[PDB]
């Protein structure tokens, strides 16, 4: 799924195929250095698309004066009793009005969805 | 022994140097070494968690400064050199980066003022001018026009032409040299009137275009 | 899978442009050029 | 535009070497006198701005300046020479500034040259004529926008317009596109979209692998990491992946110079040529604000790079795209930076002819003399025209400029005249049938009056700025920039790529700077010292953007501002000491500028006025209790602040219909008075 | 604004009187908030007749 | 350890003249070259160009053993110099200036 860099010229490292062991080699097009495939897979699409944003959140964000603020919902790694909630505020708005909570304690970071 | 010879000597001794970046006004203060050369003193202290070096100013020189230690990872650097005799030699390799801060002893607002009393001095500024100074002189002759009326006195066209066989040696003289020469060429060399020299032109030659205008005159080849 | 009498231009870069092809030109129901269909019934006399 | 933007102008130009022998000519100093009328009989004496409305004169002051003269003939010396106080031209003079006659009298002294203490100033006069310079409004430069033209083959579209510290007569535009999706054809189907790029100066479109190669970095594994700052992101380099397919074949930087050299404004018949030619248009016309110098290519592609990053990811819908309308990306051209512009046109066009007198003057071998060189009808007569009549161009290129500018000052009633000299336009067309440019947008809160706007066809083209409404003038960015670098800033050369993912990008009025680790401390660093005024003037506006993880700082001329009351905890700054001994300016000596001065008001800009909570008023909306928020940052003065002034004299117009407003406001300045 | 529309609001307010609720009568006059949204108002309403006379002409 | 214990103190001179220009030679950290490698090398400016400006061509054993090209750093002093500090039999330190920044990456 990733990709493969040459050891030799740095470039991208294209799949092969050859017809005596039948394993994925990927091999260079600026010069020839050889490898083989430890996944065996090449290609994957997705198309439900349904990433949860908790990947990509950062924890800073509980630095902004003007984001809204709660006294209900705790943290639970650490038990404080601030938080800050926003929404996806990014694509896939079709039914895209849940509430991403942060932690506001100091060097906690904990992001959690409900 | 070659000119783009280098000598490995430093490398393959392994030999080691040290980098150090230095502030300008610092460098300044170097450029004028105590006396010969003398210039300070380093200082280093290493501690179980801690490796202080710092340098301090020679007292000549005046009339601490703490090291921070860079890494020279991703680029190993090495020392070559220039001899005045133009001979080249690599010193070493760098072992050690590091950087002469401040600590303690300056406010950054003041720091930059500082920067500022360096180059304090405004760029070019528009200044108020009194009433209005003085646009249009008097002169009687233009400087420029006396120069050109000096030369012209010197050199009157106006020659004679008494034994006008001798140009044709001159000019014969130039056309065997190349076959053929500009009017302009052969103006150069006769200061004869060009359509009484055409004349002479004419008399001993023909002028061809030579297939570029520039007309041009050539011996007949008869 | 690639219909094998083929084997006996690269496979690979045919086989992601069949896959690239088939997922807009598939043509399941319908007709091509009406996308969206509503319903509903109506409470006027019009 | 006259003590700073006149001085560099003529600085800043290239000698004019000539020739055997040959010559040198070089400018050094500009000065002005005080505005002065020449008699019948070549008398001079200083005229009043009375007499330039009754005599239809002009108002103007004449230009000096110091020409120095060296002759180089290697002729075992060196002679130089030089004229000083050399006649160059006149320029008009706006009243009531600091080089105008009426400039710090007192009302004793206005009345006794019959001029109005009222009067307000700030207007030409030009051939008994009384003319008014309209601030045009123009499009933000030095920055990234992303659009989407839903019509063309492009699915997305990235914009730079560059100019390099106001020294170029044009700005170098470059988009970064994509083709579009949807290509019918059996063979790019598979491989998916290609990013491509449409240099200045070049024929045919190029792709964005063969540009970079270019300068240099041919290497696949280096190209993208100036684009994908982690590798642990699949999504982006399956993206990018198709984009090294079709620049494969050319893999070296000689030939990727002849390719893009082999389309330019002259198809290259040689090689070495095209190789030439193609050096300069990928150095001095490709982002020339980064830096023109034929060293630095680091940095051209450092950006480039980050142009591209930041297309993908409006592909990839991680970020939003810009908008066109917002009022942040829009900056206005005073007569300051109007008139330096026609004057470089003008100061090029007087030493393109002082060749042309020289050679034809030199060839003779004769000798030199400048004074009868000098064209002074140059300058003169090429300001006072563009002013009088308009069109922003010259007298035979009454077909190519912009008109609309420098209409006569309305005169009909004193508020007519003050509604007048506070005054925007925005340059799209007059009859344009598209609404978004003429909508009311949610940004003009407190800078353009809401109501002000004339009927017809120019309804929401010109506009009035509100009360308070202050736009900077400018300064230079070298105090900031040696301040960063001494507070653990590192540069973008002395750095790994791999350190960047966890850092916070550092720009500088449009340039990548460095880099940083610790944002938050910097940036309430930053803030102190503009409080209280040591390093940072008070009209930079500083952004920083939490999510996209970057900080952008500001230094240019054209933005608009206005002051707000900072609020620390829950209180505000002015505590009863500031009022009590604001109320006796009369014999105390405090005013305005102390109150800026002391961290208890602050202007904001409209960009960094997104990363503001603001409350309305002190006593009512900073109270504690079950509360709307509690982080609240600044507060208003007073709400009434954001009309204009032909809509600030309607008693109660919180209780009328709204298109009330807006015909009153329009008709107030027809009132006899 | 981003997820706002005034810099007097928190981000992405859904509410009544955060979109453009008028609450008040001309009798009692309006707020600045309101005051802003109905000068909007207003003047797409004006545009539009700007434009329908060439038209039908 | 000393590293860790070995306090010192040594005198720094910065003479005002030296018998050769002092430049400085980077390497990729990455190739982790072994210069013991290099029996011998050759220097010489890059002929491209067709002095002081001129990009060293280098060549290590032999004509073909090693080859690299250096490139000129933008600037070097624009604001800070660089030194040399070198350790001398006296214990006392001398420093020498950094004439210019060239560029050395490995080539095909
Ligand atoms: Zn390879
Ligand atoms: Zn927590």
């Amino acid at each position: 799924v990733g990709i493969r860099f040459c050891q030799e010229c740095n470039n991208m490292l294209y799949p092969k195929e050859d017809k005596e062991n039948r394993i994925l080699l990927y091999a260079c097009r600026n010069c020839d250095y050889q490898q083989e495939a430890d996944n065996s897979c090449i290609y994957v699409n997705k198309i439900t698309h349904e990433v949860d944003e908790l990947t990509q959140i950062i924890a800073d964000v509980s630095q902004d004066p003007t984001l809204p603020r709660t006294e209900d919902h705790p943290c639970q790694k650490c038990g404080h009793k601030e938080a800050v909630f926003f929404q996806s505020h990014s694509a896939r708005a079709e039914d895209a009005m849940r509430l991403y909570y942060v932690c506001t304690a100091p060097h906690c970071g904990h992001r959690w969805t409900e | 022994a070659e000119r783009g010879e280098l000598d490995l000597t430093g490398a393959k001794q392994n030999t080691g140097v040290w980098l150090v970046k230095v502030p300008k006004y610092l460098s300044q203060q170097w450029a004028k070494a105590s006396g010969r050369g003398e210039v300070g003193k380093l200082r280093i202290a290493k501690t179980q968690g801690r490796t202080e070096v710092s340098f301090t100013l020679n007292e000549d020189l005046a009339n601490e400064h703490p090291f921070v230690l860079q890494s020279v990872g991703g680029q190993t650097l090495t020392v070559f050199t220039e001899s005045s005799s133009d001979k080249l030699s690599l010193e070493g390799i760098v072992v050690q980066r590091a950087e002469c801060r401040p600590a303690a002893s300056e406010n950054y607002m003041r720091l930059k003022r500082l920067q500022i009393e360096e180059s304090s001095k405004p760029v070019r500024l528009s200044q108020q001018l009194d009433k209005v100074v003085t646009t249009n002189y008097k002169p009687v002759a233009n400087h420029q026009y006396n120069i050109e009326y000096e030369r012209k006195k010197k050199e009157d066209g106006k020659r004679a032409r008494a034994d006008k066989q001798h140009v044709l040696d001159m000019l014969f003289s130039a056309f065997e040299k190349h076959q053929y020469y500009n009017l302009k060429d052969l103006v150069d060399i006769t200061k004869q009137p060009v359509v009484y020299l055409k004349e002479i032109l004419k008399e001993i030659g023909v002028q061809n275009v030579k297939g570029i205008h520039k007309n041009t005159w050539e011996l007949k080849p008869e | 899978r690639i219909m094998n009498s083929d084997e006996n231009m690269d496979d690979d870069v045919f086989l992601r442009c069949i896959e690239s092809n088939m997922l807009t030109d598939m043509t399941l129901q319908g007709i091509e050029q009406i996308s969206k269909v509503y319903m509903h019934l109506p409470q006027t006399d019009n | 535009f006259i003590q700073m933007s006149v001085q560099r102008i003529v600085e800043d130009a290239p000698p004019i070497d000539l020739q055997p022998p040959r010559y040198l000519l070089k400018f050094e100093q500009i000065y002005l006198s005080k505005p002065t009328h020449w008699e019948r009989d070549g008398a001079p004496s200083p005229m009043m701005p009375n007499e330039a409305r009754l005599r239809n004169l002009t108002y103007s002051a004449p230009l000096y300046v110091d020409i120095t003269k060296t002759v180089i003939k290697e002729g075992e010396e060196q002679l130089q020479t030089q004229h000083q106080k050399t006649f160059i031209g006149k320029i008009p003079i706006m009243l009531r500034s600091t080089y105008c006659l009426l400039n710090g009298l007192t009302d004793r002294d206005l009345c006794e040259l019959n001029e109005c203490p009222l009067d307000p100033g700030g207007y030409f006069i030009i051939n008994g004529s009384e003319k008014v310079l309209i601030a045009q409004e123009k499009m933000a430069t030095n920055t990234v926008y992303v659009f989407a033209k839903k019509d063309s083959k492009y699915a997305y579209t990235g914009e730079c317009r560059s100019c390099l510290e106001n020294s170029s007569r044009p700005t170098s535009t470059i988009w970064v596109s994509m083709l579009a999706r949807g290509g019918q054809g059996a063979k790019k189907s598979a491989i998916g979209q290609r990013i491509v790029a449409t240099l200045p100066y070049i024929k045919q479109e190029v792709p964005i692998i063969i540009v970079f190669r270019a300068l240099g970095f041919v290497s696949d594994r280096d190209i993208l990491e100036h684009i994908i700052y982690d590798f642990e992101d699949p999504e982006m380099m399956e993206m990018v992946k198709p984009s090294l397919d079709e620049a494969f074949v050319i893999q070296e930087q000689n030939v990727a110079l002849n390719f893009i050299g082999s389309r330019g404004a002259k198809p290259g018949v040689t090689k070495e040529k095209r190789i030439k030619y193609a050096k300069e248009v990928l150095q001095k016309e490709m982002l020339p604000h980064v830096g023109v110098s034929d060293f630095c290519e680091t940095k051209k592609a450092y950006f480039l790079g980050y142009m591209v990053h930041r297309l993908l990811l409006a592909a990839l819908g991680r970020r939003e795209l810009d908008d066109r309308d917002h009022y942040g990306n829009k900056r206005l051209d005073l007569a300051g930076p109007l008139l330096a512009f026609l004057f470089r046109g003008m100061f090029k066009n007087l030493l393109k002819e002082v060749r042309i007198y020289a050679q034809k003057f030199i060839d003779r071998g004769k000798d030199f003399n400048l004074e009868l060189a000098i064209k002074t009808r140059i300058i003169s007569d090429g300001l006072k025209y563009s002013l009088a009549t308009g069109n922003w161009g010259d007298q035979k290129k009454a077909h190519q400029a912009r008109a609309g500018v420098s209409q006569v000052l309305n005169r009909l009633t004193f508020a007519s005249t003050l509604s007048h000299l506070r005054r925007l336009n925005s340059p799209i067309g007059r009859d344009g049938k598209l609404a978004k440019p003429r909508q009311l947008h949610n940004t003009l809160w407190g800078m353009v009056c809401p109501a002000e706007t004339p009927e017809g066809h120019a309804v929401g083209l010109v506009k009035n700025l509100a009360l308070m409404a202050y736009i900077s003038v400018g300064s230079q960015p070298s105090p900031i920039l040696e301040f960063l670098e001494e507070w653990s800033m590192e540069n973008l050369e002395e750095i790994s790529p791999a350190a960047i993912a966890d850092a916070t990008k550092i720009f500088v009025n449009g340039c990548w700077v460095g880099i940083h680790k610790d944002p938050e401390q910097l940036m309430n660093t930053l803030r102190k010292l503009r409080r209280q005024m040591d390093i940072i003037v008070s009209e930079v506006s500083m952004i920083r953007d939490i999510r996209e993880r970057e900080i952008r700082i500001y230094t240019d001329a054209g933005r608009i501002c206005r002051p707000l009351l900072i609020v620390e905890k829950q209180k505000l700054l002015l505590k009863k000491r500031h009022i009590d001994q604001l109320k006796e300016r009369e014999y105390n000596n405090y005013s305005w500028q102390d109150l800026v001065a002391s961290g208890v008001v602050e202007y904001i800009d409209t960009l960094e006025e997104e990363t503001v909570m603001l409350a309305m008023t002190p006593d009512d909306l900073q109270e504690k209790e079950v509360a709307y928020c509690s982080t609240y940052t600044h507060c208003e003065i007073h709400p009434s602040m954001i009309l204009g002034v032909c809509a600030s004299i309607i008693p109660f117009p919180d209780h009328n219909q709204s298109p009330r407003n807006t015909y009153q406001s329009a008709m107030g300045k027809q009132a006899m008075g | 604004f981003k997820h706002r529309t005034l810099p007097h609001f928190i981000k992405d307010d859904y509410g009544p009187e955060s979109r453009g609720f008028v609450e008040n009568s001309y009798l009692a006059g309006l707020t600045p908030t309101e005051f802003f949204f109905h000068a909007m108002g207003g003047r797409e309403g004006l545009i539009d007749t700007a434009v329908k006379t060439a038209e039908t002409g | 350890g000393p590293s860790s214990q070995n306090v010192t103190e040594y005198v720094v001179r910065v003479p005002k003249n030296t018998t050769k220009k002092y430049n400085i030679m980077a390497f990729n950290a990455a190739d982790k070259v072994n210069f013991a490698t290099w029996n011998q090398a050759r220097l010489e400016r890059d002929l491209s160009n067709k002095p002081e400006d001129q990009p060293w061509l280098l060549r290590v054993n032999g004509k073909s053993g090693r080859k690299f090209k250096g490139i000129k750093k933008g600037g070097v002093t624009e604001n800070t110099s660089y030194y040399i500090f070198t350790q001398c039999p006296d214990g006392a330190f001398e420093a020498f200036p950094v004439h210019n920044w060239y560029n050395f990456t490995p080539l095909a």
